[PDB]
């Protein structure tokens, strides 16, 4: 045999000649040098990257956990990064999420940026800034049928620096929780026995994080109080896994240890002289109670307040002992509540039906400064959808309405 | 280290891939050549009319009956050479082994012609009964090839099969239609003046004609291609002297 | 000087006899709310409140500082609001003559007045709302300043009032207005007029350019596209000449000048002529005894671009100078589309009407045919003297594309510029709303 | 069990949801059995290439991974071509270049890169078989229509008696040209999208 | 019928939006006016087909064989029953009736099938069933040879309406000439029925090449009409006595019909001018170059104008408003392109003896490129701020 | 030179790769969003084919033709891998050389090069060239013609799909189906030149 060995050696020589040319091109012409980037102009720290490395991957390796949940593909768009120097080649994927409002400065997407030269960044201080507090649980009493008011104390008596309307993030390690151990008083046992939620059980195998708005205005120091609703499966599909983190919070009892991670926030209150109208529903009590106490106890504002809450019954209502006192102390604040369907045991004498119907008939129908007032909305989505629809029907721009949907 | 490891793994993969691919390629060359020979043999046997089915039967029948040769076009006489493994296509493609035709004589529009030609004699015993001349010429959309089975006399056609053409099916690709191929039996190639007498008659030729044949309906361009093919390869520039020698004798 | 070749004149009967006659008494004046594009009002009056002339009625939310003034003194009566409580028209009832006085000046000092003083005086008197910028046709913000103030001193709309007759009675006021504009411009002032003669300003900032031809020659859009092409980075301001007269009289006498001259003409007007009235005049009161019996439609502004003024909208627009009344038609005619009508007008030569040169038609409001997909038979290209691609631009606008339209040249245009394009459309589309929506999206996205 | 085998048949068909790998499907389907042979070849080549690539993924020279996958795919494809020439000469005559086009074929390259490079060999082989099935489905059900309406035949078996043989059906000659295959694929993907509405693309 | 009201009546709507006055032209008027401009061409095509049938029959047969032929086929006995004559002295009425018995069934089948597809699509998509189909049906009926079996026409119109016009979204959205897409499907699907010699002369057993194929074979001296033996003069080929398709036979009738639409502004004269100048230039260049084997090289422009389907194509069929270029320079370039392509396919392609339809199908692709180039140059001029 | 011009015209129209041999459609349909993008990728394809085919002809005539390097030994079974590897390496080197030496030229072609480094069109052209047995100059002309023909096809299809901004495509066919249909009609239009003797 002669052909076989000849073909083999010629094959090897051919592929070796090809690969040597490719290696020469990729090693003798490209920079082969490390790249240095600056996170901000003022600090002297510089992050070392690679020419073939992605910006998001380099930041993750350096420890700058910028906003990202997918790593690419345009699924989230959280990887947007501010820059003051960079290449002018904007990828179509970047342009999909970057409009002409952001194209003036040309900010890019982290998962779509390759650092081929010494560029600079202009990331916000928070991009690389956060905190944490091992909070001991004082109490987890039941104020509503499906809402637990968790109370947390920051160690060393250090009040977290936050603004009315912020939200902490709570970490939950892997655990299994039965619903048999939940403490619910005899006042709320009516619905749970009928629907039989005790037979469910949770299953979490990986750590998770969620967001929860504070229920305390900042002048209440050293207390982290929330209003957490149970993420029970809907009455249509009982076989679906239940709420992971909500089962964990309800499972938290008095005296236990919990960890919180930094004050956050985007749902704030504007600093004007215009009327404020708060509309609430369900477990949206935690954010609103913060601002009303804030503008009345911290800022002592003189502007016109009004807070409107909807409820399923008189057993779903709480915090009004503070609210009734607040209305009694201050003339600016006047509050009203309405039940969807009352029970004969409550002897309700007041507004009934949906809150959007109630606020329209009593106040907005005869109001003479329509739109001129600001609104704060937080609660179940259908309440949110109805209220924005009618406010648009009464002719209010989107700037005045400022809502906060709890994750859709 | 890294570079040495990459070089070593690349070289090892190259070696193993080369040995497997080389063994695979070397093993089957004989089978591939046998398949090509079988295809050509089946076409020639079907042209001649000897029924055959299966590779072994085709091989034995071809080796017993047919006997390839070589012919020199200029003088129309046999020559010596490997008639079994001749390749007229590459011989004509070679600049050294093929002349260049002029625009006046290239009726078939082939613009080249191999210096050495191949035939296929049919022998039943010592004598010769049929001679098969491979011919080709340009149609309308692509090259066309055929065998014409001339009787031992030198004028009577005993068969024709178009084994490679690319005309439009149904309209121009009617050359393979048996009802049209069978039309060529009994027809004659040369007239009493030994001139090319085959003529494709547009609109149909009278039955039992001396040298006529029905043209392809709605395909006069392919009919003209066939007419040019025969009118060229039956002239002096083609198999003319060889057919004259066949008429004289010695076959 | 500049000759426009492509264009279309509208031969509609009832041209106004150009003789000024005192119009009928008026008792209601009002401000429309929709035409001030991009303005969301912040109310400053309530029903029953009493206001004087040049007093503040409301301000603009997204265009701060600008104040809209009451045309006449009196008592607020009606505040109409449409769907989503959007303002329609603030109705003022004529009563008394109380007004607010402003600083006076002499003729000589007009050419050297400070920009800050001019801006403050115009904004407080409310006449600042006359300027319409380009692109976006929005009232300019109180601080910006352009490089060219385009004074439309010519009119080629159908049934339009003749500007020469109106100007020749107020030559001193026009001179004062041109001097003030030359002091305010920070650049050049282009006044576009016909071949005739107009009163002249002595300042070297004022340039006079002459246009000749069919209708598209009398628009700020064409003036600007031919003399100072507007871009996103180069804005220009447009103002009709009667507002120039008002500016001159304001700076000369210290008080707002609210008079107007509008051309009441149309197919169904008994005696078309020029009448004298105040801006915002109720067309319901003005048209009394001037109309033939039958179903009619009151149109503020030209028949090409106007507002169907019935109900809350029945008030003369701020930027309009003519009233056109034409007969409504609701007759379904058998074989009407295929009838070789002698009386059926068409820019396309597909009818016998175009054979009779100089004919006058008795036009109606009917839309021949119905809505269909646009087939560009080559009609848009006869009525766009501008160096723009009509067939491509119209398809782009209909497709909803925004950046492509901006690149193609949709910035220079306006609501009234595409009037001829929707007038000639084989598919019977309406391009004004499409262009307005595209400009709204472009402005909103950044 | 073998849910991965049937997973890519309809949900993520390489020529219905994805677009890669149509060069063969456009011109090899003039007859049914040529498309069948091409489908079998794609199955075998894709499966073996994924198997070997996932075998060698651990010690990869990541700088020339594309060249290494091309080397392994060439070693497979040349052997496949040799076998086809040796045993299926008549069919290999028709395929000509398109059997050699398998080296550059987008579906096999993408499945070698995306899934084989980061997966266990058995799942790599199963995924190769699955997407080979998904591709062979469209090959078979385009070739069926094309051959049936261009010659009235299937696998060489005559179904509709042709006119030239005294039958009643006339061969629509367009089916032997590419635009027929284009239109067939278009109407097919329309049918798939209207019976599986979840894959409808947005206006933009 | 209730639906006839929408056709016989005007909508009677009033201007709702700002522009209160509209022009009198509309899509129905445009399409009906085009549908009323090919009438001279079709009324001559019927007569021409009848005359050719009579001439071919009475040249091929005589005596009792005439009765045998007319008794078997249906057109001839239908004419005789209706009152015509098959003899050599047939009047113009008899010739026209014999042509009608050929033309009308094709038109009826095309109309019925295309209307079925149109109604189905517009009912499913809930759009208003619009015009345009009247033009498409009559055009596809006029560009086919007389002896087409009806099912082939039905398949062709189904293709040209569904796969080219309806699937894109209806009138005004398509980009390929629908009638030409249908004709091309027919042309490439059944070449044995729309090309050759056996099809054009609607007779039984008559085979004869037409005017164009004769020149490619034997030059100007080969323009001979086998039916009577008289050479084809230019006046004959221009007035429309040639044997050909049913629509484009008469350049004079086509010109008379197209003059009114062109003067009416419906059809852009820019396209026609471009086609003429391109055809003239290419014919002159090929004539100057000359050749000694391909005798078509010496056909002058005036002989190129009236032969084949050039007149019909250029006048009524290349001037489609929705597929052609939109800018004026684009229209000029598009006309140039289709003219050059038609002459090029006619001259230097031996398989096809005519290429106007192929030229139009080719240039419909490249019209948008022309308009894009023009608009990009305009955008550059605008960004220069001087325009 | 009649021969070079004739071969250029043939490789441009008579043997258009994307619409007479129908290769490269994965990229052809996907890239066709923008006219400018299609033009750039067409220029990339043509500049690739200027050198992909000549060097392959050199290799085939030198070391791969039967009994070319040593008598009696035929080495025609390595052509597939030698072609794919040679084209890949020879376009990679050109891309890197242009990036290092002429960035202004590189920005116009380097965007598409790493994705089309290996493709159906280049391999089809190389295989057809090897089947047809050109020379060096004829190979250069064939590459420079076929690539420009491919660029013309993709540019025309991109322009058509840009004009499609006005059409009301049915929801089921939106996108891929309508692209395939319009490519079918484009091929139907391009079937005109199939019979030209040149
Ligand atoms: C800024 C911010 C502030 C917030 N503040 C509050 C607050 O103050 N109070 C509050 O209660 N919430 C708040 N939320 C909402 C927060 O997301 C809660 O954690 C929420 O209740 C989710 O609970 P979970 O994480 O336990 O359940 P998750 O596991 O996130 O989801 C459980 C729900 O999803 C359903 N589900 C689970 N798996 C499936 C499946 N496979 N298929 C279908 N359905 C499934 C379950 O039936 C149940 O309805 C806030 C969110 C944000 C962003
Ligand atoms: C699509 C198509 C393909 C054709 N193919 C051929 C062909 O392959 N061979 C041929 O001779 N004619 C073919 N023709 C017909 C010729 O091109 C030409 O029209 C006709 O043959 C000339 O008339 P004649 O042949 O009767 O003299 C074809 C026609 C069409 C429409
Ligand atoms: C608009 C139009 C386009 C045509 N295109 C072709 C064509 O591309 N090929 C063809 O063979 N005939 C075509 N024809 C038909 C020819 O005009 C004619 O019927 C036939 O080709 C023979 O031509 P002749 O009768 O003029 O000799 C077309 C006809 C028309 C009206
Ligand atoms: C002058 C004119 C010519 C037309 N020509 C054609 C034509 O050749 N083929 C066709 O299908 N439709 C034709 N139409 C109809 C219509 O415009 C065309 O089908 C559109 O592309 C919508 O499909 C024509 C219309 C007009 C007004
Ligand atoms: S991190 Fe989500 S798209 Fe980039
Ligand atoms: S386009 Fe043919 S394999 Fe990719
Ligand atoms: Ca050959």
């Amino acid at each position: 045999m002669s052909t076989i060995i000849f073909g083999v050696v010629m094959f090897t020589l051919i592929i070796l000649a090809l690969v040597l040319v490719i290696l020469f091109a990729k090693s003798k012409l490209v920079p082969t040098g490390d790249i240095t980037i600056s996170i901000n102009g003022d600090p002297e720290k510089a992050i070392v990257t690679q020419p073939g490395g992605k910006l998001l991957t380099a930041l993750a390796g350096a420890g700058v956990f910028v906003s990202s949940a997918c790593g690419g593909g345009g699924s989230c768009g959280q990887c947007r990064v501010k820059i003051k120097s960079g290449g002018g080649d904007i990828l179509p994927t970047e342009l999909d999420h970057i409009s002409k409002g952001e194209a003036r400065e040309g900010e890019r997407l982290a998962c779509q940026v390759a650092v081929k030269a010494d560029m600079d960044l202009e990331l916000p201080e928070e991009i690389f800034g956060v905190k944490k507090w091992e909070c001991t649980v004082i109490s987890n009493d039941n104020k509503a049928t499906f809402i637990k008011e968790l109370k947390l104390a920051i160690p060393d008596g250090e009040s977290v620096p936050f603004r009315a309307g912020g939200y902490i993030q709570i970490e939950a390690p892997a655990h299994h929780v039965k619903y048999a151990d939940f403490d619910v008083p005899e006042k709320y046992r009516g619905d749970w026995d009928k629907f039989n939620l005790f037979r469910y059980e949770s299953k979490v195998d990986e750590p998770i994080i969620r967001a929860y708005s504070m229920a305390n205005y900042p002048e209440e120091f050293g207390i982290i109080m929330l209003n957490v609703r149970i993420a029970t499966p809907p009455p249509n599909n009982p076989n679906v896994p239940p709420g992971q983190m909500s089962s964990y919070i309800w499972s938290l009892k008095a005296g236990d240890k919990c960890t919180i991670s930094g004050p956050f926030g985007e749902f704030f209150a504007k600093d004007t002289d215009a009327e404020m109208v708060f509309i609430g529903g369900g477990a949206g009590m935690a954010p609103m109670r913060s601002h009303i106490f804030d503008q009345l106890k911290r800022l002592k504002s003189k502007r016109k307040m009004s807070y409107w809450y909807g409820a399923r019954s008189k057993r779903e209502m709480f915090y009004v002992e503070d609210f009734d006192g607040l209305a009694a102390e201050n003339d600016n604040f006047v509050w009203h509540c309405a039940l969807s369907d009352p029970q004969p045991e409550d002897n309700w004498t007041g507004y009934t039906g949906f809150i959007h119907n109630v606020l329209y008939e009593n106040y907005l129908k005869d109001h003479e400064a329509p739109e001129d007032c600001e609104y704060y909305m937080c609660g179940p989505p259908m309440m949110n959808a109805a209220v924005i629809n009618m406010l648009k029907n009464l002719g209010v721009e989107e700037e005045n309405i400022l809502l906060d949907d709890f994750g859709g | 280290d890294s570079i040495k490891k990459t070089l070593f793994v690349v070289i090892a993969l190259s070696l193993v891939c080369s040995i497997i691919v080389s063994a695979a390629a070397v093993g089957l060359r004989d089978k591939q050549k046998e398949n090509a020979a079988l295809d050509k043999q089946s076409k020639i046997l079907q042209v001649a009319g000897i029924e055959a089915k299966g590779s072994k039967q085709i091989v034995e029948l071809f080796n017993k009956s047919i006997e390839p040769r070589l012919v020199d076009f200029n003088t129309g006489d046999f020559v010596e050479g490997d008639a079994a493994n001749y390749d007229q296509r590459k011989a004509a493609k070679e600049a050294s082994e093929s002349i260049k035709l002029t625009a006046e004589q290239d009726k078939a529009k082939i613009q080249r012609r191999a210096n050495v030609g191949v035939v296929y004699l049919v022998k039943d015993g010592d004598k010769t009964s049929k001679v098969i001349l491979p011919v080709h010429g340009n149609g309308l959309w692509s090259m066309m090839y055929a065998f014409v089975a001339v009787e031992t006399d030198g004028n009577t056609v005993s068969g024709l099969t178009y084994y490679e053409q690319g005309e439009t099916p149904g309209l121009g690709g009617e050359v393979e239609n048996p009802a049209w191929r069978a039309q060529w039996v009994g027809k004659k190639l040369f007239d009493e003046n030994h001139k090319p007498a085959i003529k494709i008659v547009k609109g149909g030729a009278p039955q039992g004609s001396e040298h006529g044949v029905d043209g392809l309906s709605g395909a006069t361009l392919t009919s003209n291609g066939v007419q040019n093919t025969f009118d060229f390869w039956l002239g002096d520039m083609g198999f003319g002297p060889f057919l004259t020698k066949v008429r004289d004798g010695g076959l | 000087m500049i000759t426009i070749k492509k264009g279309l004149d509208l031969p509609i009967a009832g041209t106004p006899s150009q003789v000024i006659s005192d119009g009928k008494a008026i008792k209601k004046v009002a401000l429309l709310g929709e035409e001030y594009v991009g303005m969301r009002p912040t109310m400053h009056v309530r029903v029953g409140d009493e206001v004087k002339k040049a007093q503040i009625l409301f301000e603009d939310k997204k265009n701060p500082g600008v104040k809209f003034t009451s045309p006449v003194s009196g008592k607020v009566v009606e505040i109409n609001r449409g769907a989503k409580r959007v303002l329609q028209s603030v109705v003022i009832e004529v009563a008394g003559d109380d007004q607010v006085t402003f600083d006076k000046f002499e003729a000589n000092q007009l050419a050297s007045l400070n920009r800050d003083a001019i801006k403050t005086q115009l904004v407080e008197s409310g006449l600042w709302t006359a300027f319409r910028t380009r692109p976006f046709s929005k009232v300019p913000a109180i601080d910006s300043t352009s490089e060219a103030i385009f004074v439309t001193a010519m009119d080629t709309n159908p049934l339009a009032a003749e500007p020469t007759v109106v100007i020749n009675e107020q030559s001193e006021a026009f001179v004062a207005g041109l001097d003030v504009l030359s002091a305010l411009t920070t650049g050049k002032v282009y006044v576009c007029k016909k071949g005739t003669s107009l009163p002249r300003s002595q300042q070297p900032n004022v340039e006079e350019h002459v246009f000749d031809g069919p209708h598209p020659a009398g628009l700020a859009g064409t003036h600007m596209h031919f003399l100072y092409p507007v871009s996103a980075d180069h804005v220009a301001w447009s103002i009709n000449y009667q507002d120039v007269i008002a500016v001159g009289q304001l700076f000369l006498t210290g008080e707002l000048y609210t008079q107007r001259v509008v051309s009441l003409a149309g197919p169904v007007v008994n005696k078309p002529r020029l009448v004298r009235t105040v801006m915002g005049a109720s067309l319901e009161q003005l048209v009394d005894s001037e109309i033939m019996p039958g179903e009619v439609r009151i149109i503020s502004g030209s028949v090409l671009s106007g507002t169907k003024a019935t109900g809350p909208h029945a008030y003369l627009g701020r930027y309009h100078l003519q009233v056109s009344v034409l007969r409504e038609g609701r007759d379904k005619e058998l074989f009407g589309w295929a009838m070789p009508g002698k009386n059926k007008f068409s820019v396309t030569r597909s009818f016998l009407g175009h054979l009779f040169k100089g004919q006058v038609y008795n036009m109606t409001t009917t839309t021949n045919g119905s809505d269909r997909s646009m087939v560009p038979i080559g009609n848009y290209e006869k009525v766009m003297p501008l160096d723009m691609e009509p067939t491509l631009l119209l398809r782009d606008l209909c497709a909803g594309d925004s950046d492509s339209a901006v690149r193609l040249g949709a910035l220079e245009l306006d609501e009234e510029d595409l009037a001829l394009c929707t007038f000639v459309c084989p598919g019977k589309y309406e391009y004004g709303q499409l262009l307005r929506e595209c400009l709204d999206k472009i402005e909103k996205e950044g | 069990l073998k849910k991965s085998v049937l997973a890519p048949v309809l949900d993520n068909n390489p020529i219905a949801l994805q677009v890669l790998g149509v060069c063969s499907a456009l011109a090899v389907t003039t007859k049914l059995e040529t498309a069948f042979v091409m489908t079998l070849a794609v199955m075998f080549v894709t499966a073996l290439s994924n198997f070997f690539v996932s075998l060698i993924r651990n010690h990869i020279p990541n700088s020339v991974r594309i060249i290494v996958q091309m080397a392994i795919i060439a070693s497979l494809v040349i052997v496949v071509d040799q076998i086809l020439k040796a045993y299926l000469y008549d069919i290999s005559k028709q395929l000509s270049v398109f059997v050699g086009l398998i080296i550059t074929n987008c579906i096999v390259m993408g499945r070698a890169e995306a899934f084989a490079m980061k997966s266990e060999p058995i799942p790599s082989f199963i995924d190769g078989i699955g997407n080979g099935l998904g591709y062979g489905f469209v090959l078979m059900t385009v070739g069926f229509f094309r051959e049936l309406l261009g010659s009235g035949k299937l696998f060489g078996l005559e179904v509709l008696p042709l006119i030239s043989n005294g039958g009643w059906y006339q061969p629509n000659g367009l089916m032997l040209l590419a635009p027929s295959a284009f239109f067939l694929i278009g109407f097919m993907i329309w049918a798939i999208r209207t019976f599986k509405p979840e894959q409808v693309e947005a206006k933009e | 019928y209730e639906a006839a009201a929408t056709l016989f009546y005007t909508p009677g709507l009033v201007t709702k939006r700002s522009s209160h006055v509209r022009d009198s032209v509309d899509l129905k008027r445009i399409m009906i006016m085009v549908w009323l401009a090919v009438f001279p061409a079709m009324f001559w095509g019927m007569y021409n087909a009848g005359g050719q049938a009579i001439a071919a029959l009475n040249h091929l047969y005589s005596g009792d064989q005439l009765a045998a032929i007319v008794a078997g086929n249906w057109h001839y006995w239908l004419t005789e029953m209706l009152g015509g004559t098959m003899s050599s002295d047939a009047g113009w009425g008899s010739k026209m009736l014999l042509g009608a018995t050929y033309f009308l069934p094709i038109y009826a089948t095309v109309f019925i099938v295309g209307g079925f597809w149109e109604v189905l699509f517009c009912m499913v998509r809930k759009h208003e069933v619009n015009e345009g189909f009247f033009v498409t049906s009559i055009l596809f009926a006029l560009i086919v040879p007389p002896t087409l079996p009806l099912w082939q026409a039905a398949l062709g119109i189904t293709f040209g309406v569904v796969v080219a016009k309806e699937v894109f979204g209806g009138t005004g959205r398509n980009f390929l000439n629908p009638a030409l897409a249908g004709r091309a499907f027919l042309f490439f699907a059944y070449p044995a029925q729309i090309s050759g010699d056996l099809v054009w002369t609607a007779a039984d057993g008559y085979s004869g090449a037409t005017a164009l194929s004769q020149w490619a074979q034997g030059g100007a001296g080969a323009l001979i009409n086998n039916a009577t033996g008289q050479t084809i003069t230019w006046m004959d080929a221009f007035i429309g006595n040639i044997p050909g398709s049913i629509g484009e036979v008469s350049t004079l009738a086509l010109m008379i019909g197209a003059a009114f639409i062109v003067y009416m502004g419906i059809a852009s004269w820019r396209i026609i001018g471009g086609v003429m100048i391109g055809m003239i230039l290419l014919s002159t260049l090929f004539n100057v170059i000359g050749s000694d084997t391909n005798a078509m090289f010496n056909m002058p422009w005036h002989w190129h104008l009236v032969l084949g389907g050039f007149a019909f194509g250029m006048f009524f069929m290349a001037t489609d408003p929705v597929s052609a270029s939109f800018t004026n320079s684009g229209k000029w370039a598009y006309g140039i392109l289709i003219g050059v392509m038609c002459v090029l396919i006619r001259v230097v392609n031996p398989a096809y003896p005519e290429g106007m339809m192929l030229a139009i199908l080719f240039a419909n692709l490249f019209a948008p490129l022309f308009d894009h180039v023009v608009v990009e140059r305009n955008i550059k001029r605008r960004l220069a701020r001087y325009g | 030179m009649e021969h070079y011009i004739s071969l250029l015209v043939k490789s441009i129209f008579i043997e258009n790769m994307a619409l007479s041999f129908f290769l490269g459609m994965c990229t052809f349909l996907a890239v066709s969003k923008k006219v400018k993008t299609s033009f750039g990728l067409g220029i990339a394809v043509i500049v690739v084919l200027t050198i992909s085919v000549p060097v392959n002809n050199l290799v085939y005539n030198l070391v791969l033709k039967p009994d070319a390097l040593v008598e009696g030994v035929d080495l025609s079974f390595l052509n597939f891998i030698t072609f794919i590897g040679v084209i890949a390496a020879l376009v990679q080197i050109l891309e890197m050389i242009l990036d290092r030496f002429f960035p202004p030229l590189y920005n116009a072609l380097g965007i598409f090069l790493p994705l089309i480094t290996v493709n159906c069109a280049i391999f089809g052209g190389v295989s057809f060239m090897v089947q047809r047995d050109y020379s060096f100059a004829e190979s250069v002309v064939y590459g420079f013609g076929s690539g420009v023909g491919w660029m013309l096809a993709i540019v025309a299809l991109a322009g058509i799909r840009e004009k499609m901004k006005y059409s009301d495509v049915p929801p089921g066919l939106r996108g891929l189906g309508i692209t395939f249909i319009t490519a079918g009609l484009m091929a139907l239009g391009f079937m005109s030149f199939s019979g030209v003797q040149l």
